[PDB]
RNA sequence: CCGAGCCUGGUGAUAGCUGGUUGUCCAAGAUAGAAUCUUAGUUCAACUUUAAAUUUGCCCACAGAACCAAAUCCCCUUGUAAAUUUAACUGUUAGUCCAAAGAGGAACAGCUCUUUGGACACUAGGAAAAAACCUUGUAGAGAGAGUAAAAAAUUUAACACCCAUAGUAGGCCUAAAAGCAGCCACCAAUUAAGAAAGCGUUCAAGCUCAACACCAAAAAUCCCAAACAUAUA
RNA sequence: GUUAACCGUGCAAAGGUAGCAUAAUCACUUGUUCCUUAAAUAGGGACCUGUAUGAAUGGCUCCACGAGGGUUCAGCUG
RNA sequence: ACCUCGGAGCAGAACCCAACCUCCGAGCAGUACAUGCUAAGACUUCACCAGUCAAAGCGAACCUCAAUUGAUCCAAUAACUUGACCAACGGAACAAGUUACCCUAGGGAUAACAGCGCAAUCCUAUUCUAGAGUCCAUAUCAACAAUAGGGUUUACGACCUCGAUGUUGGAUCAGGACAUCCCGAUGGUGCAGCCGCUAUUAAAGGUUCGUUUGUUCAACGAUUAAAGUCCUACGUGAUCUGAGUUCAGACCGGAGUAAUCCAGGUCGGUUUCUAUCUACUUUAUUCCUCCCUGUACGAAAGGACAAGAGAAAUAAGG
RNA sequence: AGAGUGUAGCUUAAAAGCACCCAACUUACACUUAGGAGAUUCAAUUGACGCUCUGA
RNA sequence: GUUAAUGUAGCUUAAAUUAUCAAAGCAAGGCACUGAAAAUGCCUAGAUGAGCCUCACAGCUCCAUUAACACCA
């Protein structure tokens, strides 16, 4: 049914055990849902991040308030907030063990999407409302279309036959030229020279 | 709060003792280990704890052979017959090339 | 780091989406049977074996077995003899030979008598 | 280097297995839970015929996953016709099938047909019953 | 964490562009290299200080030969990034036994033989 | 100067605590951990020192190491000159920051806790000043020379011009919804203007558009080098 | 349970009685109302969840008295 | 709350690896009675002590489980052996509270005050168009959020200081910031006027007196053009105060057998310094009155600006 | 009429191995144990019978 | 906020488990009606989510709710 199903925070599940704070669920590129399915339009991820329950309920209401449900119809490409963050009550010291669980998140890496769309329209009928959504996520990201997002890989896969630069990020790094493996991860060989923590740079080679 | 308590065991010290290719003399501990990792070959023993140990003087290869288990060893006799028919196991064992001949006939008189 | 294997991995021919339909061992001795026939094939990765290794004569026989299925009476199954030495007279005539160079072989004469 | 080119030489565990309907659209429907229930007046030839069901299903490699047996009936002579009495019972036992098309249904019922012997009953059906 | 890097053989490749960039070739390769340390080996991990005393580099800008065999070859690519790596090359012939006592390097990697102090 | 006087004596009480430890000259020298009424300490180990004995030690290649990522281990060659063992000991055993993989916390801290690797407590140059970043080490005299690292780059929002009459006061549904309160429909006169896309009606008119034609910064004593776009790397 | 004289029930050696009280008396509390002041977290008089008052651990008034601790009229005075 | 031992993660692939880190468990039960004796070689929980494995041989047959535990000395015993929840688990053979009457040795290795770091909490500005504002997002207020900032609060950290960095409020004198309370200038207004709201600009000048409270606060009285927000070692104690806080005395209630204790109350309680050096030690605002005028405005109630005149007061200098 | 050919079910088996069948255990199945059954379409690489094809 | 405890018929003790008695309430019952008396039956997810067993049951997960504590500068 076109329009988004209500995302409850907190799985009626709940998870018992506290887990650790990986941050290797934010870094570098996306391997999970990159890719359009049965729908046209979507808000490109373009830099890492966690998302609140308050994150899909604005994603929810200000897309159903400014779509047609005649015409259109959205899908989610995220799931429930599955990851629960563990907050200490304020004004304690440290120590005493791993605090209580607080709410949940769900991480997003970059180049994911996040909110299909399609439906009976053009991509500048949908870039307006979907813009203002992509803005208020907390982290970069772009209203791509089922055109844009391969004229987008197209620009940057034509970037990097392009450059006449002889030293790209990979043919240093991997060789290790300067002895520069020093004064960088083991994630900087296999990212490229492209991401850098939760931040990814579009502009880079 | 930490409920949390008594994961303060120290590490067990377990692996590969002589590795391949290695010089092992009859006695040796090639490998100590809990929940079989590799499994005696030719000329290699076993203790109580699942250690392997060499049983000839010789020298230490692993390769990879065929499993097929001891049909008493009720616990993996089923683990056989839930296979499809082209199914083999193939666990990874540990044998000893023993080095020395076992003796040499010697001139002792001249009678 | 992950690197490719050599050669066929095994178990690869079987690894179907349709595990239930497969036509599944119910036997121990079954797989003892297949898996001693894996132990003799070349296998690339490593083996414990590199370091440590008419026309009248069917017709005659036809219409034998054929008259010695009555003079049993079926009646010496349901407890016979088989006199061997007239059987040694008919093995070391027939398959004799073919046997006694097994021996001549185990027994190591012909990596000394003729290298 | 611990891992090699012959990782994963001993995988016990894809290769084993671990731990309604039959949608199948447009071929439809692929027959699933069905009880064929094998019911005799006799014992000996109820029990015969599951015998036959249960070998002629895993010759036809279509899955069998229960044989089990509905108790027996307690009925007299039934005193509708000196007043008769005499305890005639009934034997009723379950054969279960999961795996059927479309194209083996008509024929594999053929063979329970043709083969179906003097004074036994079957009735196909979907699954609602216990013990 | 900080580890013992290592190199993909597919660096070792010589395009035909780099032979044109550089005076070698592939069939009839140099025998012998000319290695100089131009980096110091301080803030530089121990392997890297110890396979720099066991090629004879302790001091700076001093050159040294060592042959083109894979084993000595794979210990100057863990600290190729210290070394300039020349060719040792011969107008003459090698040094004779009346020959050694007048040589000299003459960086661009030429051992000439007969030096004197004497313009052409 | 009384929570138990004062004096002499035991008494040079004792102090895992503090302070102090005096000629010259050179050489080697940075700390894995375990126990402990123990974490202000000590004992063993590790490391360091000296003197010995002997033979290999570092670097390492194919092969090799488990099922339920960077790498290490192993290891001949090879490049090199140490290494193990014996003897006699002390001291360190209250560490810091940087990069990397993580844990705790707020994906706070010049925060805390491990691991791998640097540097620092060791001189020198640079980053303004500077422990920890970068460059560099084996030592002297020189009124010589080549070098290394090494000086932040940016300045951005104008916009069409013109033209607008009719079914019709749209079946529907609503007091009333006539382009804009709501569904379905959305055909049609003129050459061309949507049963109307934004403003403006309780319902109506009006303004336009679509259509013809035309052609980024804020805080507390006083900003803070001076300056400078053009002679050849 | 009907704010509950009361009934129901448990426990106890006995269940704080007389008085007195927002006190020099945990906290809520600068409780509340009256008087005092133009204005009162002060003071004085009352009301009493004082749920941590209370009877020689002495309770409560009252005469004198105090370099005691608060408050006040008038006068006075840098 | 914990303290010894084992499994899993962190610690992904030899070993190792911390945490008042995340999770599970153990202080046994069962079967034997060759769970007999001896003995090459090895492993080892980073030391040691403890632990583990084991070929053969001798004698005979023909252990499972992960942890499942405890040293010396002393006991008990003819002997073999057996003795602690010695669990603070490498174990003193047997010992508690209290101290504000305190003392000594120390420590900025370690707290309170202050500085600094950080900004969760706070405070502000934008971006966003839901909702409010009759209608109308943007006169005004604003949710879900997003991006930057500030360093006033509560925190956190433990880097300087314990061979002393004196502390709350007030007095005295103020220095500065502008995110402006008043005075000035301007844009918008759901600005009719009087009054407001909001924003841009401005830090020259100004920012009252009282009752209760130890109070900064607040409440309240009367005012005023307004009674600003802060920083300055919560400015300033070698300038002052000591009422609070925080010594020894003491009651009251409470906790405790008592000593004594309480961020609970209350009476009382020594505030030293002769200045070496640095630094330093004489250069106009605002309100009200009258008038416009009872005008503009509204239509009425109400009621201004700018132009002019006249009085004052505070301040600086005499 | 033209064609591919041809080992019992199958077989880059050459008289083989699997499958298969009846019992005995099992609710049955499965396992196992005791048994049971069978093929080179026929004549000198040819020739000629069995099927499956392309025909009318 | 931390520990400490409690969890119940309509109300309350219980009973070391399988759950009672006594008011509640339901009616019948000594002849003018009610209270009292005494007597059938009636009134218990033993406050929760999981089943290792078997769980008021026994450890969690919990939710309520009660007492302690919420310092020393
Ligand atoms: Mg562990
Ligand atoms: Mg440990
Ligand atoms: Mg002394
Ligand atoms: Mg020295
Ligand atoms: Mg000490
Ligand atoms: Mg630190
Ligand atoms: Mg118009
Ligand atoms: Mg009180
Ligand atoms: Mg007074
Ligand atoms: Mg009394
Ligand atoms: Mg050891
Ligand atoms: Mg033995
Ligand atoms: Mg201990
Ligand atoms: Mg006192
Ligand atoms: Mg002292
Ligand atoms: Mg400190
Ligand atoms: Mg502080
Ligand atoms: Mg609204
Ligand atoms: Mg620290
Ligand atoms: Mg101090
Ligand atoms: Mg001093
Ligand atoms: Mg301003
Ligand atoms: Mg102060
Ligand atoms: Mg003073
Ligand atoms: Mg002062
Ligand atoms: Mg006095
Ligand atoms: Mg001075």
């Amino acid at each position: 049914k076109p329009k988004l199903r209500f995302i409850e925070r907190a799985p009626l599940v709940p998870k018992v055990r506290r887990e650790p704070k990986n941050l290797s669920d934010i870094r570098g590129p996306s391997t999970e849902a990159t890719e359009f399915t049965e729908g046209n339009f979507a808000i490109l991820a373009l830099g890492g991040g966690y998302l609140h329950w308050g994150h899909f309920e604005m994603m929810r209401l200000t897309i159903n308030r400014s779509m047609d449900p005649k015409n259109m119809f959205a899908i989610w490409r995220v799931p429930a907030p599955f990851k629960p963050i563990t907050r200490k009550s304020v004004g304690h010291r440290m120590g005493g063990g791993k605090g209580a669980i607080d709410h949940y998140v769900t991480p997003v890496k970059a180049g994911r999407l996040v909110v299909e769309m399609g439906g009976r329209c053009e991509f500048e009928e949908v870039q307006g409302f979907l813009d203002q959504v992509a803005h208020k996520l907390p982290f970069a990201a772009k209203a791509v279309s089922r055109g844009t997002l391969e004229k987008m890989r197209k620009d940057q896969e034509e970037r990097e036959r392009n450059n006449q630069n002889p030293w790209t990020f990979e043919r240093i790094a991997t060789a290790n030229m300067l002895g520069i493996r020093k004064v960088l991860s083991p994630y900087d060989l296999t990212h490229k020279g492209k991401y850098w923590g939760k931040f990814y740079m579009p502009k880079r080679v | 709060s930490s409920k949390n308590l008594g994961g303060k065991s120290s590490g067990r010290r377990q692996g590969i003792k002589k590795m391949e290719g290695h010089y092992v003399h009859a006695g040796n501990i090639i490998a100590t280990q809990r929940h079989f990792r590799w499994h005696p070959g030719a000329h290699v023993g076993v203790g109580k704890n699942k250690c392997l140990y060499a049983l000839e003087e010789g020298i230490v290869r692993y390769t990879k052979e065929v499993y097929v288990p001891h049909p008493r060893n009720t616990e993996a006799v089923d683990l056989i017959t839930r296979l499809p028919k082209g199914a083999v196991l193939y666990k990874t064992f540990v044998h000893v090339v023993p080095a020395k001949p076992e003796g040499t006939f010697k001139l002792v008189a001249m009678l | 780091r992950r690197t490719p294997p050599l050669g066929p991995m095994p178990n690869s021919d079987i690894d179907l989406s349709n595990l239930e339909r497969l036509e599944k061992y119910r036997s121990f001795d079954r797989y003892r049977r297949r898996a001693e026939q894996e132990a003799q094939a070349p296998h690339w990765w490593r083996t414990y074996r590199e370091y440590f290794g008419r026309t009248q004569q069917l017709l005659e026989r036809k219409q034998a077995i054929q008259e010695l299925r009555a003079n049993v009476e079926e009646r010496a199954a349901r407890t016979a003899s088989v006199p061997l030495d007239a059987v040694r007279a008919e093995w070391e005539r027939t398959c004799g030979p073919y046997h006694k160079q097994r021996l001549a072989e185990y027994y190591g004469l012909y990596r000394d008598l003729f290298h | 280097y611990k891992t090699k080119p012959t990782h994963g030489i001993g995988k016990y565990k894809h290769l084993i297995k671990a731990e309604v309907r039959a949608i199948n659209l447009g071929t439809d429907y692929e027959y699933g839970v069905l009880n064929i229930h094998l019911t005799a007046y006799d014992m000996t030839l109820a029990e015969s015929y599951a015998q036959y069901v249960h070998n002629l299903c895993n010759s036809l490699s279509i899955k069998v996953e229960e044989s089990y047996a509905m108790p027996t009936k307690t009925i007299e002579v039934l005193q509708l016709q000196m007043l008769l009495d005499s305890v005639l019972t009934t034997h009723e036992r379950v054969v279960q099938i999961s795996g059927l098309s479309a194209t083996f249904a008509e024929i594999f019922l053929e063979i329970i047909q043709s083969s179906l012997p003097e004074g036994v009953r079957l009735s196909v059906k979907e699954h609602t019953e216990e013990d | 964490k900080f580890t013992r890097s290592r190199i993909p053989e597919k660096v070792f490749q010589a395009s035909p562009e780099d032979h044109e960039k550089y005076g070698g070739d592939p069939q009839n390769p140099h025998k012998l290299h000319i290695v100089t340390r131009i980096k110091s080996t301080r803030r530089r991990p121990y392997w890297e200080k110890d396979i720099i005393k066991m090629l004879g580099l302790e001091k700076a800008h001093t050159p040294q030969v060592h042959k083109n065999i894979p084993s000595v070859n794979a210990k100057l690519k863990v600290v190729k990034h210290l070394i300039r790596i020349k060719p040792l090359k011969l107008p003459q012939g090698l040094p004779a036994e009346e020959n050694m006592s007048n040589t000299c390097l003459k960086s661009t990697g030429e051992l000439v033989v007969q030096w004197h102090l004497k313009p052409v």
